[PDB]
């Protein structure tokens, strides 16, 4: 596997406090931490709800419990609506 | 065509700024 | 500065109930898709303007750029249904939207201005790569970017894009990068 | 490239309507004079030359995949067409179509 | 000042690129996904690298270091997440009754 | 499909027909399975057995769509086989699904 998210992770890492410069093994265990997440969320969402079928809706029982991630997906749902609205 | 070039200047200025010298770690 | 209009919508009532298929059947440049939608999408040339013919009479013109130059369109399409056949008045033709789009020569930085404004402005990169700022006096919605180009949509008449554009102006001066 | 779809499918026609001829009864000569006169026509028309002949627009049907439309540029992608230009005839069976409106 | 203001502009202006995470899920799946399973599971995934970052950060300034971030800081910063059920793990079936 | 019976072979078949309607030979209500045999012959066939692709480059004029049939026509069109240049005027373009 190459890194996808090599130059991505450096912005996001700035974003939280890290450094203009972070270290590139650094970003390395962060990319490899994403896709597990990614991975691991995939599997559940597939096993919940519709079977072989990942929905938004899956995706959200799944991450209700963590009160960050869950107003996250609430907020971003709502505001995309709004935008589609707007155009 | 506003929202097709103006896209890529969010993500241009992420690579100019952040991230220009490489490092490493032992 | 000043913001040129780029899309006018606007909506006449014609009168007369109309059966699609005869007129999807006759008239050129005609385009009837039921089972997607339930309109005759008709377009011109001369002025470059699309039209919904709906079957209860009422027509959507919209693509011109100017108030007259729609209003003409819209006389064009009621003639060209008028020749076919069917009796039809131009009973109340109504100008639904205005669209204007402007240049304030500077780039923007857009943090300053979601960081003093949020309570108008709501902005997130990653869903749109621009600021919605609503004016609550003008109420019209302005897109605004960081390349320095301002889309002002959502107005009935031509004041309201200028004085919406005066109103924001000062803001996005002393937002300058 | 015409004249032998054009054997292969009145063949086809003929030893098909056969028997929807004879179970509506009627003599076998009768499908001959089908066939015969049909080629008559076909010697009439005068614009492919093949059998028979040695013993008004450019219209273009076909039927299509998709018609797609960008503000003023239409693709065509027409398939399994028979174009009659310039007089003659030809077949194809795919086309991409650019069109400035 | 004039480095919160730069910091602020990356945190909210970086994202993943939806036209790889499409990619990605749709190679776990199988068949196909939504735009709008797409916009949630980016945006999962820029809460789940703040929540080690930020905590990644609380690790640096509990030891003696700096700001760079040493991947001692790192495995650490997963280890500490995990001990709190934030780090979800399909593979191991767990039993809470012995 | 009944769309081909307005070519030079469903020209030639019609009014063979009708030649034949004529001496009373053949008889109405049985045309009608002639032509469907046709027509479903010529279904299969067309897709069948040419192989062949011709592309143009158009400057259309008018167009019409109705009941699932585009109807183009275009002006001055250029066609294309290789070593194969068809230049014409005005073209009526046909195509149902």
């Amino acid at each position: 596997r190459k890194r996808l998210f090599s130059k991505e992770l450096r912005c996001m890492m700035y974003g939280f406090g890290d450094d203009q410069n972070p270290y590139t093994e650094s970003v390395d265990i962060l990319e490899d931490l994403v896709i597990e997440f990614i991975t691991e969320m995939t599997h559940k969402a597939m096993s919940i709800g519709r079977q072989g079928r990942v929905q938004v809706e899956d995706i959200v029982f799944l991450i209700r419990k963590d009160p960050r991630k869950f107003a996250r997906v609430k907020d971003l749902l709502t505001m995309n609506e709004e935008l589609k609205r707007a155009r | 065509v506003n929202l097709s070039e103006e896209s890529a200047r969010i993500l241009a200025t992420n690579s100019e700024l952040v991230g220009t010298l490489t490092r490493s770690c032992k | 500065i000043v913001p040129q209009l780029q899309n006018i919508v606007s909506t006449v009532n014609l009168g007369c109930k109309l059966d699609l298929k005869t007129i999807a059947l006759r008239a050129r440049n005609a385009e009837y898709n039921p089972k997607r939608f339930a309109a005759v999408i008709m377009r011109i040339r001369e002025p470059r303007t699309t039209a919904l013919i709906f079957s209860s009479g009422k027509m959507v013109c919209t693509g011109a750029k100017s108030e007259e130059q729609s209003r003409l369109a819209a006389r064009k399409y009621a003639r060209v249904v008028q020749k076919l056949g069917f009796p039809a008045k131009f009973l109340d033709f109504k100008i639904q939207n205005m669209v204007g789009s402007c240049d304030v020569k500077f780039p923007i930085r857009l943090e300053g201005l979601v960081l003093t404004h949020q309570q108008f402005s709501s902005y997130e990169p990653e869903l749109f790569p621009g600021l919605i700022y609503r004016m609550i006096k003008p109420r019209i919605v302005l897109l605004i970017f960081v390349s320095g180009k301002v889309v002002l949509t959502g107005a009935k008449v031509r004041a309201e894009i200028y004085e919406a554009f005066e109103n924001i102006y000062p803001i996005l001066k002393g937002f300058r990068k | 490239t015409v004249p032998k779809l054009y054997r292969s499918v009145i063949e086809d026609v003929i030893n098909d309507v056969r028997d929807i001829f004879l179970d509506d009864g009627v003599d076998e000569q009768v499908l001959m004079e089908l066939k015969t006169l049909w080629e008559n026509k076909l010697m009439q028309s005068r614009a492919v030359d093949g059998f028979h002949s040695e013993e008004t627009e450019n219209v273009v049907v076909c039927q299509y995949d998709k018609i797609h439309r960008s503000k003023n540029k239409w693709k065509f992608h027409l398939k399994d067409g028979i174009m009659n230009l310039n007089g003659r005839d030809y077949i194809f069976s795919k086309a991409i179509g650019d069109a400035e409106w | 000042s004039e480095e919160q203001l730069n910091r602020y502009e990356m945190y909210r202006r970086s994202a993943f690129p939806k036209a790889a995470i499409k990619r990605l899920i749709q190679s776990i799946t199988g068949t196909s996904v939504s735009q709008n399973v797409v916009i949630a599971m980016s945006g999962i995934s820029k809460v789940f690298v703040g929540e080690v970052v930020e905590e990644a950060l609380d690790v640096c300034e509990k030891w003696g270091e700096m700001p760079p971030l040493q991947p001692k800081h790192m495995r650490e910063a997963v280890r500490r997440l995990k001990s709190k059920g934030q780090i979800p793990n399909s593979k191991h079936k767990k039993i809470i009754f012995f | 499909y009944q769309l081909y019976r307005n070519t030079t072979l469903g020209n030639s078949l019609q009014e063979s027909l009708d030649e034949l309607i004529q001496s009373q030979q053949i008889t109405p209500q049985l045309a009608l399975q002639v032509l469907l045999q046709f027509d479903k012959a010529i279904n299969a066939a067309l897709a069948q057995r040419v192989r062949n692709r011709v592309n143009f480059r158009g400057s259309l004029n008018t167009y019409r769509f109705c009941d699932n049939v585009w109807t183009f026509v275009l002006n001055d069109v250029e066609f294309r086989e290789v070593t194969e240049l068809i230049k014409v005027d005005k073209v009526k373009i046909v195509a149902c699904d």
